[PDB]
This record gives C-alpha cells, sequence and structure tokens, in this order.
C-alpha cells in the first residue's frame, strides 16, 4: 500500500515539468524578440 | 547612468550611506569607474529604476473601432489585387523548387510560404 | 448462437419461463453479450415489476452489459442490486474489478462530501450497497493478517469507525511491532490524504490507544500532539505519567518538545501544570533555559577549528574599499556561534576603527549569535553598546538592539514592556535623525525578542509608526510584527497590512508589509490561498515578489501539486527578475518531503537564461538536500560555479558549503576541490568585488560551531517543522535588498551528537557506547560501509550518518529509553537499583558557581 501511492505522487512530478515545459516553450519566443532585435 | 553630490547627514567624514546595493556593478567606461569609495564626492556609480502606475500601463498601449477601418482598408487594395498577390507567390514557389533539386534553399522557401500563410487566413477574416 | 432464442422467451407472461430465460444468460455471457445492448431498455424494464423476483439475478446481468461493453461507470450502478447474487470470495474477473470499482466510487462519493459532514458512512447519505461491500473486504484483509491494506483503505474513504475499531483489536502485548502500524497510518496520511481535517481525527484517536498500555513508544505520543497543536491531549499525557513519573519517563519527552512546540503550547503546559503540581527541577526545561546551557561545553573543548583561518582572510583587504567588514561580523558570528568567543574583534584593534557606524550595525549584532546560547551574560557583555550608556552614535544602539533579539528570541516578555514603550514614546515626537535611528533598531529589537509570541501591544505599537510616513523607521516596524504572526496568527492583520500596503508611497515599507504577510500565513498550506490570490492579482513588484514566500512556507514539509505550479507561473508572467528569483527559492521547501526528487526539478531550471533566477536556483540544494546532501546535486551546482556571471559564483559557494559541513575523504571525494576554492577567491585578487561575498560567507559555514553544528530546517522526531529554522533560511538566500540577512540563521543551527542524561544526578554520565562510527568507516574533517564497532564516551562530536548506529551499553548498568530513532537528539536513561556514582563529566557550571 505504502509503495502503490508512491507512483501516484510520481506522476504529478511528471506534470510539473511538462506543464513548465510547454508554458516555457512560448515564453522563450519573446524573449528571442529583445534577443536579436538589441544585439 | 547619474551622479550625484553629497549632503552627508548620513556620511560626515568615512560612513556607507545609499543602502540596498544590488543590481549590476560599475561598468560606465573609464576615468570615474578607477576610483569609487577613494573620491565620492563628485562622481560615484548608480542603477536606474522606473515605477509606473496602474493607469500609467495602459498609457502605452495604444499603440495597437477606429484602427478596424485600416484593417478592411488595406482588405481592400487586395481584392483587386488578390489575383496579382498569387500570381507572384505561385511563381516564386516554383523558381524555389528548381533551386532545391538543383542543389543535389530551404530558407528561402519557408519565407515565402510564411507570407502566404498571412495572406490567406486574413483574406479569409473579411468575410 | 446468437442472444435471440433467450432474450425472447421474456416478451410473455410466465413464471417458469421468465426464470429459464434469465438464467440461461448468466451462464453464457462472454459469448452472447453483443446482442445484450439491443435488448437492455427490455431487460432493465423487468427491474421495477414487483411481480418479478428475479431481479436480484437480473440486476447481476444487466450490470455486465456495460462491464462487458468497456463502461464501469455503470457497470457498478446496477450490481449493487443483487444483494446475496453478488459474490464475494468467487475471485473471478467479474469480482476482482466490480468490488475495485466499487471502491473508487467509494472515495469520490466521500471526500466530495466529507465536507459537509463525516459522519455520511452512518446515515443515508452514502449509497448503503457500497458501504455493506467496502465492509466485506475490510474483513478479508484482516484474515490474511495486513494492517496496511485495511486501514489504509480506510484513510480514503474518510471513516473513523473502522479505523479506531480494527487498530485498536490487534493491539497485542510486544508493543514495538503495534507501534510501527501507528507511525504506517500517520506517514499515509501525509501521502494519500490531502486533507488536514482528517488528520486531526486520526492524531486524536492514535493517541489514545497508545494510553491504554503502560508499554508505549514515547516519541510517538508527542508525534501526533504537535501535529494537532492541541493542549488538551498534551496535558493529558501528563496526568498518567504523575504517578508513573521516572527519570528516563517525565523527563525523556521534555527535551524533544523543546523545538517542536510552539511558543503558545510552552506556556500552556507551564501554567496549567503547576496547578496540579510538577516536578521543580523540570521547570525551566519546558521553556528550554537550560537546554542552551548543555551545549555550551560541548562547542568549546571539543572545538578543532583554528582561530587564525578568519584572520589570513580578514587582512587580505581592509581600510580603503571596505566591503568585507559587513561580511566578516557575519562569518565571525558562525564559527563562534555557541562558544562565547569575543577574541576575534579584541584581536585586531584598528578593524574598530576604520568599521563606520553602519558596520558597528552587523559588528555589535554579530554578538548575538556569538553568544547565543547564554541568557545571564546577554545584557551583561553588551552593555555598552546597550541603550542607556553614552555612545558616539544612535547606530551603536540600533546595532546591539538588532543582536539583542537573537539570544533572548521567544523569551523577550521580559524585555518587550522595555522596547516596545520606547517606541511609543519616539512615535509622536520624531523627524531627528537620532530618534528615527533609534527607533530603527528598536523595532528590530521588539520584533526579534517576541518572535513567534503572538502580542496584541506589540502590533499596535509599530502601526501608528507607518503613518507618520518616515521609510527609515517604517521598514524595521512592518518587519518586527510579521515575527508575531508566524504559525497561526491573528487572521486580521492579513487585510490590514495587505490595505495600508497600497495607501503607502514608500518603497521599504510596502516591502515589509509584502514579506511579512508570508510570515502570517505558515503551515496553512491550501488555507492561505486567501492570501496568494490577493498578493499576486495586484501589479505592484513588491507585493507580488512576497506571493511567492507565502507559498513557500504555508506549503512549507508536505507540498501539493497545485502548489508548484502557481510558483511556475509566476516565473515566465511576471518580468522582475526578482520576482522571477523567489519562485525557483520556494520550489525548496514545497520539497521537503522527499529530498531524492529536488534534483530533478532543479536540473532543469540550471541551464536557463535569465542569470538572475539561476542565482535563486543555486539555493534550491541549499534549502532542501543542504541538510543531507547527494551526488548528483553536485553536477547541479557545477555549470553555476563556473559561470562567469558574478553573483551567481557568489549562491554556488554558499550552496556547495552547507552540503559539505562535516565531510572527509572515503565519503565526498568532491569536498577537498570544493573547500580549496572558498580560500582561492579570497586569494585571487583579480575577482571583482560582487563574488568575492559568497568566499568569506562560505568558510564560515562548514567551520560554524567548531563543526559541532549543522544547518538542518528540521529532524525527524515528531514529523514536523520548526518555525524559526524555515522563516530563518528564507532571508538567508536573499542578499539583494539587505545583504546580511544571515543573521537569522543563528536559529536554525541544530548541535548534532547523542548526550545521555543520568535523572539520579540530573547529570550527564560518561560510558562506552558500542557503534559504528569509528573513522575507518566515518569521520570528521580537521583543519555507506560499517564494518569494526566503535566506542566512546559522551561528549563527543557525532556527525549525522553517526548517529543512526549509536547504541547504549547494557553492562554499566544504564538503561537506554528511546535507544537510537536515526537522528540527533537528547536520550534520556533509566537507573535499575541505585548504589554509588560511576563517573561525573565536569561542565563549565562548576567553574562559575
Amino acid at each position: 500500500y505504502f509503495k502503490l501511492k508512491k507512483l501516484e505522487k510520481e506522476y504529478e512530478l511528471l506534470t510539473l515539468q511538462e506543464d513548465y515545459i510547454k508554458d516555457e516553450q512560448r515564453h522563450l519566443k519573446r524573449e528571442l524578440k529583445r534577443a536579436q532585435e538589441e544585439v | 547612468d547619474a551622479f550625484r553630490l553629497i549632503d552627508t547627514g548620513a556620511l560626515i567624514n568615512n560612513l556607507e550611506p545609499r543602502q540596498t546595493t544590488s543590481n549590476t556593478g560599475l561598468l560606465n567606461k573609464a576615468n570615474i569607474q578607477a576610483l569609487i569609495h577613494g573620491l565620492n564626492r563628485h562622481y560615484y556609480s548608480l542603477n536606474i529604476d522606473y515605477h509606473k502606475t496602474a493607469k500609467e500601463t495602459k498609457m502605452l498601449m495604444n499603440l495597437h473601432y477606429e484602427e478596424k477601418e485600416e484593417s478592411n482598408l488595406a482588405a481592400t487594395k487586395s481584392m483587386v489585387k488578390i489575383a496579382e498577390q498569387y500570381s507572384k507567390r505561385i511563381e516564386e514557389e516554383k523558381e524555389l523548387t528548381e533551386e532545391e533539386l538543383k542543389t543535389r534553399p530551404k530558407k528561402h522557401l519557408s519565407e515565402t510560404a510564411d507570407e502566404t500563410l498571412e495572406n490567406n487566413i486574413v483574406s479569409v477574416l473579411t468575410a | 448462437t446468437t442472444a435471440a432464442p433467450l432474450l425472447a422467451l421474456l416478451r410473455e407472461n410466465q413464471d417458469s419461463v421468465k426464470t429459464y430465460a434469465l438464467e440461461s444468460i448468466n451462464n453464457v455471457v462472454d459469448q452472447l453479450w453483443s446482442e445484450i445492448s439491443n435488448e437492455l431498455p427490455d431487460i432493465e424494464a423487468l427491474y421495477d415489476d414487483d411481480t418479478f423476483s428475479d431481479r436480484e439475478m437480473a440486476a447481476l446481468i444487466a450490470s455486465k452489459v456495460y462491464y462487458n461493453l468497456g463502461e464501469y461507470e455503470s457497470a457498478v450502478k446496477y450490481a449493487l442490486a443483487a444483494k446475496d447474487r453478488f459474490d464475494i470470495d468467487e475471485k473471478s474477473q467479474f469480482v476482482e474489478t466490480i468490488v475495485s470499482k466499487s471502491i473508487e466510487m467509494y472515495v469520490q462519493e466521500a471526500s466530495k462530501q466529507y465536507t459537509k459532514d463525516e459522519q455520511f458512512y452512518t446515515k443515508d447519505i452514502i449509497d448503503p450497497k457500497l458501504t455493506s461491500i467496502f465492509e466485506r473486504m475490510i474483513e478479508k484483509c484482516l484474515k490474511a493478517s495486513e494492517l496496511k491494506l485495511a486501514l489504509g483503505i480506510a484513510l480514503e474513504g474518510y471513516r473513523l469507525d473502522i479505523i479506531e475499531s480494527a487498530l485498536k483489536s490487534k493491539l497485542d502485548q510486544s508493543t514495538s511491532e503495534n507501534v510501527k502500524i501507528i507511525n504506517y497510518l500517520l506517514t499515509l496520511a501525509i501521502t494519500t490524504v490531502t486533507n488536514s481535517k482528517f488528520r486531526s481525527s486520526i492524531l486524536r484517536k492514535s493517541f489514545d490507544f497508545l494510553m491504554n498500555m503502560p508499554n508505549c513508544d514515547y516519541l510517538t505520543l508527542n508525534k501526533v500532539v504537535v501535529n494537532l497543536n492541541d493542549a488538551g491531549l498534551a496535558l493529558q499525557l501528563f496526568k498518567k505519567l504523575k504517578e508513573e513519573n521516572d527519570e528516563g519517563l517525565s523527563a525523556q519527552i521534555a527535551f524533544d518538545l523543546v523545538s517542536s512546540a510552539s511558543q503558545q503550547l510552552l506556556e500552556i503546559l507551564v501554567t496549567e501544570l503547576t496547578a496540579q503540581g510538577y516536578d521543580p527541577a523540570l521547570l525551566n526545561i519546558l521553556s528550554g533555559l537550560p537546554t542552551c546551557d548543555y551545549y555550551n561545553t560541548f562547542l568549546l573543548n571539543n572545538k578543532n577549528i583554528d582561530i587564525g583561518l578568519l584572520n589570513k582572510s580578514k587582512s587580505s583587504l581592509d581600510g580603503k574599499f571596505s566591503l568585507f567588514h559587513t561580511a566578516v561580523s557575519v562569518a565571525n558570528g558562525f564559527m563562534h556561534a555557541g562558544t562565547t568567543d569575543n577574541s576575534f574583534i579584541k584581536a585586531n584593534l584598528p578593524w574598530l576603527g576604520k568599521a563606520q557606524n553602519w558596520a558597528k550595525f552587523t559588528a555589535t549584532a554579530s554578538l548575538g549569535v556569538i553568544h547565543k546560547g547564554n541568557l545571564l551574560e546577554g545584557k551583561k557583555v553588551m552593555a555598552p553598546y546597550l541603550p542607556g550608556s553614552r555612545a558616539s552614535s544612535r547606530f551603536i544602539k540600533g546595532g546591539s538592539l538588532y543582536g539583542l533579539g537573537l539570544i533572548y528570541a521567544g523569551f523577550g516578555r521580559d524585555t518587550t514592556d522595555y522596547l516596545k514603550n520606547i517606541i511609543v514614546e519616539n512615535s509622536g515626537t520624531s523627524g531627528d535623525e537620532d530618534v528615527d535611528v533609534l527607533l530603527h533598531g528598536a523595532s528590530l529589537g521588539i520584533g526579534l525578542a517576541a518572535m513567534g509570541s503572538a502580542n496584541i501591544e506589540v502590533y499596535e505599537a509599530l502601526k501608528e509608526v507607518l503613518y507618520n510616513d518616515s521609510a527609515t523607521s517604517g521598514e524595521a516596524a512592518a518587519l518586527g510584527m510579521g515575527l508575531c504572526m508566524l504559525g497561526t496568527g491573528k487572521p486580521e492583520a492579513i487585510h490590514d497590512m495587505f490595505t495600508y500596503s497600497q495607501e503607502t508611497q514608500h518603497g521599504n515599507i510596502t516591502r515589509g508589509l509584502a514579506v511579512g504577510l508570508a510570515l502570517i500565513n505558515y503551515g496553512r498550506q491550501e488555507l492561505a490561498d486567501d492570501l496568494i490570490t490577493k498578493m499576486l492579482a495586484s501589479d505592484e513588484s513588491l507585493l507580488r515578489y512576497g506571493g511567492a514566500f507565502t507559498i513557500a512556507l504555508a506549503y512549507a514539509g508536505t507540498g501539493n501539486n497545485s502548489a508548484v505550479k502557481r510558483l511556475l507561473h509566476v516565473a515566465v508572467s511576471d518580468s522582475n527578475d526578482d520576482v522571477r528569483r523567489a519562485a525557483v527559492i520556494a520550489l525548496g521547501f514545497v520539497l521537503l518531503r522527499d529530498y531524492t526528487t529536488v534534483p530533478r526539478i532543479v536540473q532543469l531550471l540550471s541551464k536557463s537564461h535569465n542569470a538572475h533566477v539561476r542565482c535563486g536556483t543555486a539555493f534550491a540544494l541549499g534549502i532542501a538536500c543542504a541538510g543531507k546532501g547527494l551526488q548528483s546535486a553536485i553536477d547541479v551546482l557545477d555549470p553555476l560555479t563556473k559561470d562567469p556571471v558574478d553573483f551567481v559564483r557568489q549562491a554556488a559557494m554558499i550552496a556547495l558549503s552547507m552540503i559539505l559541513i562535516q565531510q572527509t575523504e572515503k565519503l565526498n571525494p568532491q569536498v577537498a576541490d570544493i573547500n580549496k576554492n572558498f580560500l582561492s577567491v579570497i586569494t585571487n585578487k583579480h575577482q571583482e568585488g560582487l563574488a568575492k561575498f559568497g568566499a568569506c560567507v562560505a568558510q564560515g559555514i562548514m567551520n560554524a560551531g567548531g563543526r559541532n553544528v549543522t544547518i538542518q530546517l528540521e529532524n525527524a522526531d515528531t514529523g514536523t517543522l520548526d518555525t524559526k529554522s524555515v522563516v530563518g533560511l528564507v532571508m538567508f538566500s536573499q542578499f539583494w535588498y539587505w545583504f546580511p540577512l544571515a543573521h537569522f540563521l543563528s536559529l536554525s543551527f541544530t548541535p548534532t551528537t547523542v548526550i545521555g542524561i543520568r535523572g539520579s544526578d540530573q547529570a550527564i554520565p560518561k560510558f562506552q557506547m558500542n557503534c559504528y562510527a569509528k573513522e575507518d568507516a566515518f569521520s570528521y574533517p580537521r583543519m555507506k560501509y560499517s564494518s569494526k564497532p566503535y566506542k566512546v564516551d559522551n561528549m563527543t562530536r557525532i556527525l549525522p550518518q553517526q548517529s543512526r548506529y549509536i547504541s547504549f551499553i547494557k553492562d554499566d548498568r544504564f538503561v537506554p529509553v528511546r535507544k537510537f530513532k536515526g537522528n540527533n537528539g537528547v536520550v534520556v536513561l533509566r537507573d535499575r537499583e541505585p548504589k554509588e556514582p560511576v563517573a561525573l563529566i565536569e561542565t563549565v557550571r562548576q567553574m562559575k558557581d
């Protein structure tokens, strides 16, 4: 029972890293506009 | 960059004014960088900060139904030119295709497809 | 083979025909369920017929329509009308699913209805068909002699009837196994149960289970009391132990509740137990007065560090271009913490002359960390620095009051009336340069002395200071009210500090109120969402900055998946480099539950852009994993060390220093190259100024307290977090607004050693202890695997890895009680037949009185 609930928390840890990258990839395009135009 | 005189009162002979030292370093160019704490009288490094309120945020947002008329105004000129606009896009993609076949490039071909996408979906929005 | 012949006989009216047609479907199922879906509405129509008595067998097959179709939502609903026709022990493919599917339906109807009432399982709110099946699986697990599956399924169902009946019936007496089962459900309630209301009910029931048996583990008895934070069950433990008082019984729980209990919990045990009688020798121990005196001798004679380490680093830079003078006073306090060694200040006289009044602020306050643990000499040694004596500047008095609250923190109730009355007298009359500096230090003194203790007069005394619109005296006045709101606090101050923050045009006052909001909610978890939303909705960069600290403190320890998503959205939204940095620092406090998954999140943010954010990701490994350390976390901090950015290397040497505390060869081979880099930055003069701050701090962290203490936010005893340790580290990772926030790190110092105390003489005996800590396996540095045993007396340095195998010898006539729990802390022993004293360790108490 203890090891069964450990797998449920691992699915949330994979979701935290998955939802952040999907949001980061769209924000990287905003930093590219501040980069190539400024330099 | 800014430079401030010294009214003291926090300094007198030797003290440590200007709380919250953070952000960037000295930088600048040459002369005033060599001496900072040695001679603080007429020169020393500073930082620049800007404070805006809630009303000042939308003040610069006015760049983007007045502008709606200009959206359909550009569509009027392209309405008669819809045959001439796509004529130059298709003939350009044909010439870029032969250059890719004779390479045996994709950068110049992708730039033409991007302008075609903006001339299609936006033209559909007129209906 | 089609289902048409068997299903066509139900269109007529007969008693025998309707029986034979239904029973034939139960025999052949997997073949005929294809055509039953078309006849499904005709079969379910017979359930409402009162003259049809086969509905028990009909509902069993009707549930198999969606069960064979692949939809389990409707399969469990129609299977509840079978009554006795529903098999249990058959253990077939249909039984192992619908029963398990009913468990999921039992949980969905539980947590949603648990908010309204917890008794729904008794009443008709929940379908009794699901409850009856839920109880049959409980008795099935009892026959298998497994308490994990029987008691674990009731935790997610929110039912107190099975947990109390099943766990108590299995108690036998011996009791060592029953306590472990109780310890499991307390840890299982952290993972499975996401609600704090259900935990409060388990903590109360698990307490009375061990109170009926005379032999029980006393560490678990306090485990349910500290997490509940209630005085009802706390006083009940001392009632049974009144006549049961023993050397290693009543005195064993006194030292464990010093840092476990809050400020309000310690004041109740002293006042309430006074009327019923109490041991006069055990009085000051509950408050913690003598507790700090036990380690004054331990950190003195056992200190192997050399004083010349700070002299060589300080002599490198002096006079013109004065920076380290603020940082040297910080590094001086760590190494001399608890040893009461002032010789460094009296060593080089020109260092006091070159130190300015602003440098004397951290120089006079450095005595609070050095003399921390001695409450008698706190005001005696600092008397010339304390107010009332003529000095050369007001910063000397203001700098002394800041360090005055370090030693007296939590005990400042005696000095509270003295400090806050000066602020009231200086509130109406102000504007002078000497008045604002005097109150600026007084606000820092009243805050740290009253830190942790809720006081109404302290909150009201600092309210009128903000109305005068003074940023010098208003900045310290905002942080003083937040230190008293730790833990629960007053919810009325949430809306007051939030409203007055937007009406103030001062930057330091608005920032102080935003940071104070995070200190109001401590351990609230989802209960702090009301303040989190209001702070993130505002456009102020200061209010949005403190929003990440609220998530860090409330979700500290046990976290939640929804709290991490909020910290990740703020870093990608706000353009402030400081607010984005506070988001990655707050990720360390939510991961305190498991230190293994910490580097997995940090490694993704180490290679990203925004070097200001990369500076905060370095402390992410200096918060959670700093108490233990990992080899995988070292590679994450490698690119931050080679980063040419100045302030990134500042955060790298600090994080690498806390991980390498008490590390030597044959343990972490990388400690040699990293420790030499701390002195290389000081030696190299080509480095910039911003990169040399972390060099003098890192050398004082590893040597802090003579390597007799470590930096840890908590330890495992009752399964709780320290109030002053978690809040103190939030500032330790922040150098931007005010650099020497590391003075708050002194409250988080946890000495690591095993000190036995014999209750006969109320002193520390001397005897050997069999352990695996021999230097051939684990040792300590000087200026995994275990084979051979080891023996050493008390009052010796014991690493946190060495404290797990410590065992007391029973041939010396010393009866252990706590034995080894796998961590540090005082273990009070017992005595069987007292005759004559064996040995005694002479402490510094004999040299004074």
